[PDB]
Parts: C-alpha cells; structure tokens; sequence
C-alpha cells in the first residue's frame, strides 16, 4: 500500500501557546524574599559593627 | 537630486533647441568632472587624455538627427555620470573604458587586409 | 530507552486496506465559467468608461487583461487606483516581454491587486527602443524598483521616473540581457590579472560552448488550437431562419 | 581689466584647436573669427573657469561666445 | 490547559528519582526535551523498507484497460482560448445585443445585412463616438447591463460556492488573548 | 484593506486604556520592573537546557542520516556480467539542466552501441538526479558518497574512466539504494 | 462612555485613526464630487458610473442623522448670517486665519450645499507649550534697519494680527453633533465598504480622480489605434 494515516487518525498535538505562570517569578514573593534578606542582614550588621566597635575599644 | 546625489528625472526634450542645451550641459558636466575622475579612481592618465575620450564619446553620436534617440542617449549619459561621480563604479569599470589597457592592445582590429590575413582574421 | 507510556509505536498500527481507487476526470477550466460573464462585463465597463485609451480586453480563465495605448498609462492606472468600483491599490508586478516581430517590440505588463474586492487585473501597453512609457511612480511607490528592472533588462525608458538606473546588472554593463537578440552568455567576462593587480573585462571565451537543443522541438504541433469559451452575453446574435 | 586678458592668451594660444595663433583680439569670437565648433567652445569656457577658479553656470556659459564676453563675465564674478 | 501530557510526546523520558527531580524543578513538566526515541523514530531506516509492500497506485478511469479513450481525458488539448473583445465588438454588442440577449429581432434576411451593419459601424466609430451620437441614454444602457450600478470585480475564492471575497473575521479563539498586539483572523 | 461588505464584527479596536485604568497592581508592576522577572524566567530556561542531552554527533566517527534517494557522487554501472549498462541514448545529456554531461559514441568493435566519451563536469552539476531519472537502463546514478573534496578543480572533471571506476567501487550501495526506491520510481 | 468614538483612536489599520466628524466629511466629499463631475458630458459612462455610486452612498449617509441635528442647524444657520465676515474665506483665508492659538472656521460652498470647516489648537501639555502655542517668527529687528527689511519682517502684521484673548466682535463656533458609535457601525454596515474611515479614504481618492479624468478627456475617441499585429501572440488558427 501507500503511506497512510492510522485508521483512527493521529491524535491531536499541542500547538497553542503554553507559557504558564510560575510562583518562582511572581514579584510579590520575590519582593518579600528580598526584604527578609535585607532585614536579616541589617540585624546581623548592627550586631557585627557594635561588636567590632567594642574590639577597637579593647585594642586602644 | 532628491532620490540620490546625481539623480535626474527622466524627461523628453521639447524640441531640438531643448535637446542641444542638454547635450552641451551633459558634455560640460563630463569634462568638468575629469580632474575629479582621475584622482577618484587613480587613473594612470592625464586629464587631457580623459577629456579627449569624453569628446569622442559625444562625437560617435554627433550625426544623430532623431529626437527620441537623443533622449535615450541623454538618459544613458546621466546614468553613467551618476554612477561615476558617486563612487559606485570601481577602478576596473572605469579602466575598462580606456581601450589602451587591454593586454592585446587598442588596435584590436587589423590595419588592412594583408596584416589580418597573415595573422588569421586579426 | 525510556519510552513515554501513552505514545505507542505509530508504525505498529495496521492500516485499512485500499482497493479500487476511483478519481473522476476534471476539466479545470470549467470552474471559471461561473465568473466568465462577470469578467467580460467588468472589462466592457472599463472600456466604456475609458474608451479613449482602452483598445481591447481579454478574459482567459479568471484573469482579465486590459490593453491600452502608452499615453493613457497615467489616466488608466489612476482610474484603477481611485475608482470606487476599482480599488486596485497595489502593484503586484511590472515586467516586460520582447517580441522582435512586432514594430513595438516591448510589451509592458502590469499586474494589480485589489484587496477590498479580492480581485486582480492585468494591464498591457507597448514600447519601443526609443519610445518611452509614463512612469507610474506618482501613483504607486512600489512601482519604483519594478520600472528600474524593466529599464535594466529591456532598455525601456519611463518618463517621470526619479532615479532610473540599473538595478541588476554590473556598473558599466553594456546591453539589455532580456532582449531576445542579447545572447545567453553575453559579450564579455572578467578575471583577475596578475600584472594589473586588479580585475579586467575581456571578450567572452567559453571553454565549452553552449549547446542549444532547440532544434529538438517536435516536428508536429502538440497542443492544437484549443477551445472557444466566450460567454453568450458577449457573442453576437444570429439571424433566425426564414 | 587688463590682467584677465593676459591670462586669456595663456590658454587660447595653448589651445590646439585654434585655426591660427595671434588671431585673438579684444572682441574676437570663437566661432566666426577663431574657427571653433560647438564643443571646442564648451572646452574653452571650462579652461577659463579653471584659471579664475570660479564655476560658470550653464546658462552663463551659453551667453559666453566671445573673448570680450568672457572678460566682462569674469569681472562681474567676485571670485578670481 | 494548553499543554499536552509529556507521556504522549515521542521523546526520551526521565525515570525514577530523576523524573521526580525534573517535575519538581522545571518550569513546565509537560515540556519535552526534543530528543527522539530510537525504537520508533526512522525505525526501520527507509533503506530497509520492503520494496514489495509498496504498490504504485492507478486510478481506474485514467488507468483502465477497457473504457478510457485518451481524447475524453485529454484536458491539455481542450485548453480555453483567450476571449478577446475589441472596441468594434463592444459597439456591435451595444447596437444589436448579444446571442444571450438580442436588441432587435434580426429574423433571417434584412437582419443578416442589419447585423453586418452593426459590425462595420463598430469598426468605423469606436465606443466613444458611438455613445456620443446616441447620448446619455446609451450611457445609462451600459450601466443597465450591470443592473444600473457599475459592476464589481470578481472575487478569487469559491469556498461558499460562488466567486467572492473571503470574509475575514476574528477567530473565536485569540491565541494571544488581548495581552499582545496581534489578532487571530479566521 | 478590509474585504468588501460590512466591516468584520469587532474589527474596530476599543479605545486605548489610560494608565489609571490598567488592571494590574502597582506592587506587581514595580516588582517586575526592579526584579526583572521575565529576564529571570528566561535565564531559568537555559539551565533547563543545560541539563538536557546535547544534539551533537561526533563526525566523522558518527554520521547523520541519509536516504536511498540521496543524490551524491555520480557513477556508471554494469550488468551482473560486467557489460556496461550505458548504450549512448543521450537522454541524460539532453535532460541535464546545467549541460554538465558530454557524450560521444559509435559502434564498438563488436558492433554494440556504446560510448567513447562520457564526461561529467562536477563543477557544472547541480546534483538534481534528472539523468538518473531519465536513464532507461539504470546506467547513470548518483552514489550516496559526499566526501570527495579535491585539491584541484581539474580533479572534478570526470571522464568515463573515473565514472566506471566509481560504479565498480560503489556497486553494492548502488544496488541497495536502487533496491529500496525502485518501487517508487 | 463608549457612546462616541474618540477622534484619533486607532481603528486597527495602522496609521488610520478614528475620524473627528466622519458623517460631514463624507457629505463634503460626495457633494464635491458631483459638482466636479458637472464639467463632463452626459454620454460619458465614467461620469454616469461615479454619479450612480456617489448619489447612492450619499443617500445612505443622509439616512443617518446625529441626535439633535435639527436643533443645532437652526442656531448654526442663524450664526452664519449675523457673523458672515468671520467665516468667509475671502477675508480670513482658506485656513481661517494666521492665529493657531485660537479657533478658526470658514464657510464653504459645494454642490449647492454649505459647509463650515473648523480648526482647533492641538491639545498639548501645558508644561511644554510656550505663549499658548503662538508661532515663533524669531525676534523683531532691533537697531538701525532700513524700511525694506522692516516690511520683510512682517511689521504690517502689527496692524492686523489679533490677540488670542481679544474676542469682542466675534463669536464661538459650535460643532455639529456627532453620530454615536452605534450609529457609525450601522451606517457603515449600510455602505458595506469597510470601516467609515476607509470609506472616507475611498471618497477622497474618488474626488481626486475626477480632475485627472477631465484633464485626460477619457470619454473621447480612442487616442491611438493598435497597429496590425500589435496584440498577436502565438495562438494557433482554430
Ligand atoms: C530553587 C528552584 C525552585 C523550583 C521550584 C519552584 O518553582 O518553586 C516556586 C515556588 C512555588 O511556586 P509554584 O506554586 O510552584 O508555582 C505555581 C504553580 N501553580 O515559588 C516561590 O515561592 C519561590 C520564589 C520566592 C522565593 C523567595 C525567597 C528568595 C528571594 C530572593 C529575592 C531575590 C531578589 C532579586
Ligand atoms: C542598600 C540597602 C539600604 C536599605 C536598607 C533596607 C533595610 C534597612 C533595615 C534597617 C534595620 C536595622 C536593623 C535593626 C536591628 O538590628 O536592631 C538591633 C537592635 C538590637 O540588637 P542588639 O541589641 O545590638 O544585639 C542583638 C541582641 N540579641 O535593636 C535596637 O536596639 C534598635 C531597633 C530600632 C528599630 C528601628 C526600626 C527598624 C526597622
Ligand atoms: C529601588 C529598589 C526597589 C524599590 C521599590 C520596591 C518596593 C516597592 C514597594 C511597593 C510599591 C507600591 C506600594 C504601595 O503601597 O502600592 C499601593 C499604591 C497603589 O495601590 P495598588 O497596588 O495599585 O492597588 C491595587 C490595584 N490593582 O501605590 C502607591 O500609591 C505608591 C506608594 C509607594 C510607597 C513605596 C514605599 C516603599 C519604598 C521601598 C523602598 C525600598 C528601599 C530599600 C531598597
Ligand atoms: C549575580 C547575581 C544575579 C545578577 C542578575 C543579573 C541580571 C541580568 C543583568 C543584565 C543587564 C541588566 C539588563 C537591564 C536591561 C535594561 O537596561 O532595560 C532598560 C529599562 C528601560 O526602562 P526605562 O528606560 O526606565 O523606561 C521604562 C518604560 N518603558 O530599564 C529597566 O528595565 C530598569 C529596571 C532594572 C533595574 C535594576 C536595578 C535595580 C536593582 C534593584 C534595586
Ligand atoms: P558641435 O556643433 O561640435 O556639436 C553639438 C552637437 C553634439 C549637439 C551636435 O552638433 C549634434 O547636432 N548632435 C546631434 C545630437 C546629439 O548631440 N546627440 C546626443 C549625444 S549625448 C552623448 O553622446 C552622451 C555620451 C556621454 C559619454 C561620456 C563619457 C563616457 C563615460 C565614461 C567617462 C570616463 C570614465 C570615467
Ligand atoms: S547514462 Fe543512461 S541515459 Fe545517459 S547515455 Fe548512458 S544509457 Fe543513455
Ligand atoms: S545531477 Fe542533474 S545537473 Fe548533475 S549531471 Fe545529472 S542531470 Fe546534470
């Protein structure tokens, strides 16, 4: 015979746009995530510099 | 003019008086441009030698007595002039116009019957 | 390899057998007779509206051709551009054909498109070596390069064209290659010369000459005269008997 | 002026298309007196344009047909 | 949803711990990697397709041995000649009508000469002169041929059964929706 | 622009929306701008490809796929007895779109119709298969070979000796390719 | 809200914006066409064809009336008579005057019907406009000037230009009511030739066409007969 489609017909294939949204790129959790790192970092930086400042007192 | 540097809109000549002005205008632009043509394509000839070629080109068509044919020759002259003054031609194109720079010479036809016959149709 | 669970082998599905295939005989010209009358009527109306310039029209299958004298090029294309029943607002193509047996050897062919009416029209005029044609650049911007191509290949002047120069051939090229009398390989050829240290034009010389098998054309005509398909609304009446 | 004429002789006498030198005058014509055809005249005005380093318009060039006409024309032009 | 299942897309899949890793990290787990499967893709090679299986098909009207004379299916030699109308022919078509619709009776004698009169008149005076002598009524008659209004150019699609324009309309499904400046026309 | 008839339903776009009327919150709008969300998403796509198998094959140790129809280097073929298949019909010389074939022929010493010259200019040939389609005896064929680049252009002017040697070397491929595709020819 | 289309709003076809007063523009164009066709003979089919299409489309444009048109027309007609010097082109020019900061308006006559063309200052941001859009003609010529350069500097404009606030003797032109968006769609559904903006474009082109046809006299005998064999191809003899 000849190259023919299957008797049922080939199943439908994906062609419509599929770029689904994901939570890893929504800005609201990203903004919350960035704020926490900055807040945590400044908490550690206040404690760090205050300690460093006390070390200069002892050294002097 | 408007489309590109030396672009001349195609127009018919109204009469023989109109045509003669264009022909003299075309010759004037050509021999005026001869100094620039030399230095622009680094032609190994003097402007005198180049300007002689311009006159001979205009003299091949000196005997034309038909107005429509003149319009065709005028359009060709403008097209050649534009593609020369714009650096669209290359040195190979302009140099090929000088018949002396072919390695078989410029006298590319036999002088008389017996020279062509002895060499074999030129 | 790791296969997909729901993607079975598409070659492994047996195909239903095929037996006695039957295909009807179709004349492809028959489907255009539905509009044959309308195309003649449109051509006739154009001739009535512009009788000073339209010499004839022809209808082949769904293609309407209009034949005009060179002087009417601007008026005719203005009408085809701006008339409410002719909104051929695009120039699909402009080209030329050479017919040395004709006194006006050059046939100029314009193909137009009307998106509004979903229609096409052909306009033919004629020209010579020394007889120009009006440029339609003032009506169609797209026409600019098409007319340069016609001028480059055929040597036809378009009066009113801005910047009519060569578009395809080399600078300083001599001749118009689409003329029937212009030979296939032309007159000259180039090479690099090691003395001049540059490219040089020289007379053409072929290591193997072109072999033209045109003489093998059939000694018998193979197509025939064809079939007349003029509609009845454009054929003359006939006298009844007695 | 007179300085222009002495420069005018410097090119017309050097021109190889003159019928006979010393035929130049203060009012000689290229065609009638000097035997110059159309294009030889076009070339002479172009040589004068080079000497005074001033471009000459085509209409003005058509007006120039005599040695005096050129001498008058160059004086009117500011550049020289 | 837009996506088809990765389990139906003819590409190498991940397995075991690596499929769970893939479904946990990628942007869309239904997206294939474009690697074709070796047992299914070009298997067998076309050079090992059994030659005896393929059959060169013949349609029985064109390929019968009994009832197909060539001249009945010789559609090349039945090509339509171009139908040409000059200014003389249209004047005749205006003066005496057509074979589908005549203008006068034209019955036998005195009509054959009357018909040829409409031909030589068409040759001598073109369409313009003919109309000018006859006047505005003839002009209305030319438009009366097309039903009063001037005709419209024929369309180039016959999907609806008649030659017409294609009726472009917005598709009920916009692929970009409205978030982008591109509209789907059906 | 639009087709004749009434305007397509809803062809006219609604009027533009002002900044005030945009249906998207400021925090989301400011966040995407400063965080470059869509650029981060595009970068994440590359990492997904970074861990997918590459498509590269290691040529010349591995080769890409070709079909029995593949059009490569020309060859002249024999019968199983060793007689030349070519009978100088000149069908391939006539059909050749590039005029790449030159043939001369007379009667052979035994009176057989055979060629004396069979040249193919491989620098004129467009590799279209028309000669192979026109040959009534399967004499001229294109081999699957494509790896025959040469140092000089003269090496690409094939005469009858070069072509018959090519057929002798490539015959089992030539027969296999003919075997697979002859049903479709 | 969406009752009236917004002038300048994109239609969908790039560079084709929504028309400011589309119904009156069509009336202006159609009437201008019929008047311009009166210089063509009556036996020209070209004239007979354009008339049929235009008078038919004209009838349809008149078939759609903006709400409150009758109320507007009485006052607008009443306004022309009492202030004719304000709108006559022979006095203020075809553009309505040299004042762009102000509103201009000119009465015009076509095909036995009268139209008023109006021009308005472009709505521009106040942060960027200088002197409320008044045209900058450079500075005045100070110093020691000849009379000639003074006249070349438009000194006579001092005696004829009007301050933009100066509206003592003149009146405010009131615009015609507009067709609604519903009315525009149903009208162009009647014409069946695309969007109202495209239909106006076709009317503008058709108006332009008449001048070419008259200058070419396309209704007279064939200009050049086809010489024998001009249109002979390779057709076999039947
Ligand atoms: C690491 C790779 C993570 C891959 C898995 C993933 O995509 O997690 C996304 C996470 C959950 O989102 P998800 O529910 O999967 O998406 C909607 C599906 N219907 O979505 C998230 O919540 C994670 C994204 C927010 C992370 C906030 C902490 C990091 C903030 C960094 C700020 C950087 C600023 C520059
Ligand atoms: C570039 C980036 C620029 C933008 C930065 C954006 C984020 C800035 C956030 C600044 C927050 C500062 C950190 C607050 C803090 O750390 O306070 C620490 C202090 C107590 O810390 P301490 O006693 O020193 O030692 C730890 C004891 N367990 O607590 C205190 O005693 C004082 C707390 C005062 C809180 C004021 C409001 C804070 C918000
Ligand atoms: C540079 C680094 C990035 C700085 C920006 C990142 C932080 C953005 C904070 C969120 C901005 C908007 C906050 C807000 O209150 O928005 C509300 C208001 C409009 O409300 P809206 O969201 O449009 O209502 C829903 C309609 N769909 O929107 C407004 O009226 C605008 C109010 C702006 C107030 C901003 C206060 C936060 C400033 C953060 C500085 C960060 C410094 C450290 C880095
Ligand atoms: C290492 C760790 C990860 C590093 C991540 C690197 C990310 C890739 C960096 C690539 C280079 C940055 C690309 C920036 C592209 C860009 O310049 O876009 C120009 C854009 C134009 O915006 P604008 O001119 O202001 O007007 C907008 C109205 N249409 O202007 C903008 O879009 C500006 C918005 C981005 C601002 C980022 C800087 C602020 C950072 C947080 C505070
Ligand atoms: P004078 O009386 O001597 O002559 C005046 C004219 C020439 C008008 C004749 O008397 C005359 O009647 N001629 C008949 C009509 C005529 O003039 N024909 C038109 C000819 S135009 C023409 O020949 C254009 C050629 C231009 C060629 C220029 C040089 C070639 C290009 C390359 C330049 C060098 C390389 C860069
Ligand atoms: S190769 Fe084949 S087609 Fe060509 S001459 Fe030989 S037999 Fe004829
Ligand atoms: S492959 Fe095509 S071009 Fe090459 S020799 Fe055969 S017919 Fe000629």
């Amino acid at each position: 015979p000849q190259d023919m489609p299957p008797p049922g017909g080939y199943e439908a294939v994906q062609y419509k746009r599929n770029l689904p949204s994901r939570g890893l790129f929504r800005p609201r959790p990203l903004l919350a995530g960035a704020a926490v790192l900055m807040l945590y970092g400044w908490y550690k930086l206040v404690k760090g510099i205050r300690e460093q400042n006390e070390l200069a007192r002892e050294k002097m | 003019v408007q489309p590109t540097k030396f672009a001349v809109t195609v127009r018919q000549s109204r009469n023989w008086a109109d045509a003669k002005q264009r022909v003299i205008a075309a010759y004037r632009a050509w021999i005026r441009a001869a100094p620039e043509i030399q230095t622009m394509y680094s032609i190994p000839f003097p402007v005198s030698h180049i300007r002689t070629r311009i006159r001979q080109e205009f003299e091949r068509h000196r005997y034309v007595n038909k107005l429509n044919v003149v319009d065709v020759l005028l359009q060709q002259s403008n097209a050649d002039f534009q593609e020369t003054m714009n650096f669209w031609r290359q040195q190979s194109h302009v140099m090929a116009f000088f018949k002396e720079e072919h390695f078989r010479g410029e006298k590319r036809l036999p002088s008389n019957f017996i020279t062509g016959f002895l060499e074999g149709r030129n | 390899v790791a296969l997909p669970k729901d993607a079975p082998n598409p070659r492994a599905i047996p195909r239903e057998p095929v037996g006695e295939i039957k295909q009807a005989l179709v004349n492809p010209a028959d489907k255009y007779q539905s509009k044959a009358d309308n195309l003649h009527k449109y051509g006739a109306w154009l001739m009535s509206c512009l009788p000073k310039y339209i010499q004839q029209f022809s209808v082949w299958k769904d293609e309407l051709t209009i034949y005009i004298c060179p002087t009417g090029v601007i008026p005719v294309f203005s009408f085809l551009k701006y008339n409410t029943n002719a909104e051929f607002t695009q120039v699909s193509d402009i080209t030329a054909v050479d017919f040395p047996t004709r006194e006006m050897r050059f046939e100029i062919v314009y193909n137009l498109l009307s998106v509004r009416h979903n229609a096409r029209i052909r306009v033919k005029t004629y020209a010579d070596e020394v007889t120009p044609v009006p440029s339609i650049t003032s009506l169609y911007m797209g026409a600019n390069w098409y007319e340069r191509e016609v001028y480059d290949m055929f040597g036809v002047l378009f009066v009113g064209h801005p910047d009519l120069r060569r578009i395809m051939t080399d600078y300083g090229f001599e001749g118009h290659p689409l003329r029937k009398d212009f030979p296939l390989t032309g007159y000259t050829e180039i090479r690099y010369d090691e003395e001049k240290k540059r490219i040089v034009v020289e007379p053409l010389e072929l290591t193997q000459a072109f072999r033209n098998f045109e003489g093998g054309s059939s000694a018998w005509d193979q197509v025939g005269p064809g079939i007349d398909r003029t509609p009845d609304t454009f054929k003359l009446p006939t006298p009844k008997p007695e | 002026k007179v300085e222009v004429y002495e420069r005018i002789k410097s090119l017309l006498a050097g021109f190889d298309k003159v019928n006979d030198p010393n035929n130049i005058t203060e009012t000689a014509h290229f065609a009638n007196d000097l035997g110059l055809d159309s294009l030889d005249t076009v070339e002479v005005v172009m040589a004068i344009e080079e000497e005074f380093s001033i471009e000459i318009p085509d209409k003005d060039a058509d007006q120039i047909h005599s040695v005096d006409k050129a001498i008058e024309y160059i004086l009117r032009q500011p550049d020289a | 949803s837009n996506a088809v299942s990765i389990t139906k897309k003819y590409t190498v899949q991940s397995t075991g711990i690596w499929e769970r890793i893939r479904r946990a990290l990628v942007i869309d787990p239904n997206r294939s990697n474009g690697v074709p499967l070796n047992p299914y893709n070009r298997n067998p090679s076309p050079g090992d397709n059994p030659p005896l299986e393929y059959t060169d098909p013949v349609t029985i009207p064109a390929g019968d041995i009994a009832d197909n004379p060539y001249w009945k299916r010789d559609f090349r030699r039945n090509y339509p000649r171009p139908s040409v109308i000059a200014q003389a022919q249209q004047v005749a078509l205006l003066s005496v009508g057509s074979a589908a619709q005549p203008r006068v009776e034209l019955i036998g004698e005195e009509g054959t000469k009357a018909l040829v009169a409409a031909e030589e008149e068409g040759k001598e005076k073109g369409v313009a002169k003919y109309l000018e002598e006859k006047g505005a009524e003839e002009a209305k008659r030319v438009l009366a041929l097309t039903g009063g209004l001037p005709p419209t150019p024929s369309g180039q699609t016959m999907v609806t059964g008649q030659w017409d324009v294609h009726k472009y309309g917005l598709a009920e499904e916009q692929s970009y929706g409205g978030s982008y400046p591109c509209r789907s026309f059906v | 622009a639009t087709p004749a008839g009434p305007p397509p339903k809803n062809f006219r776009l609604p009027p533009p929306k002002n900044w005030d009327e945009e249906s998207e919150s400021t925090i989301d709008k400011v966040g995407k701008y400063f965080l470059m969300t869509e650029m981060l998403r595009g970068m994440y796509v590359l990492l997904e490809q970074f861990f997918r198998p590459p498509y590269t094959i290691y040529y010349p140790f591995e080769k890409g796929p070709i079909s029995p129809r593949f059009r490569g280097e020309h060859a002249l073929r024999r019968y199983p007895s060793g007689e030349e298949r070519c009978i100088a019909c000149k069908l391939c010389e006539a059909v050749c779109p590039a005029q790449a074939i030159t043939i001369e022929a007379e009667e052979r010493a035994d009176g057989s119709r055979r060629t004396t010259r069979y040249d193919i200019d491989m620098t004129k040939c467009i590799y279209c298969g028309f000669c192979q389609e026109s040959c009534p005896v399967d004499a001229i064929v294109e081999s699957p070979n494509a790896e025959y680049a040469t140092e000089t252009r003269e090496e690409l002017l094939y005469n009858k000796e070069k072509l018959l040697a090519n057929g002798d070397k490539w015959e089992p491929e030539l027969a296999a390719a003919i075997r697979a595709d002859a049903p479709y020819r | 809200k969406g009752k009236f289309l917004v002038p300048g709003a994109p239609t969908g076809l790039t560079g084709l914006g929504t028309h400011p007063s589309p119904r009156s523009a069509l009336l202006y164009l159609y009437h201008s066409t019929l008047e311009k066709l009166k210089q063509i003979p009556e036996h020209s089919v070209y004239r007979q064809s354009v008339e049929a299409v235009t008078r038919h489309r004209l009838a349809l444009v008149e078939s759609v009336v903006p709400e409150g048109y009758d109320a507007w027309v009485e006052r607008a007609k009443k306004l022309l008579e009492e202030h004719a010097d304000q709108f006559d082109p022979t006095k203020v020019g075809p553009e309505g005057g040299e004042e762009v900061q102000g509103a201009r308006a000119v009465k015009v006559e076509r095909d036995g019907r009268v139209f008023v063309v109006s021009r308005l200052p472009k709505e521009e941001d106040e942060r960027v406009l200088e002197w409320d859009g008044e045209v900058d003609e450079g500075p005045e010529l100070e110093g020691s000037r000849t009379l000639e350069e003074k006249i070349e500097g438009g000194l006579e404009k001092i005696f004829t230009r009007r301050d933009v606030k100066d509206t003592v003797g003149r009146v405010e032109w009131e615009p015609e009511p507009q067709l609604t968006a519903e009315q525009v769609a149903e009208l162009e559904n009647k014409i069946g030739a695309g969007l109202i903006e495209e239909v106006i474009q076709v009317a503008e082109g058709e108006l332009k066409l008449v001048d070419t046809m008259v200058k070419a006299r396309v209704w007279e005998p064939l200009e050049e007969q086809p010489r024998p064999g001009q249109w002979e191809y390779f057709e076999r003899k039947p």
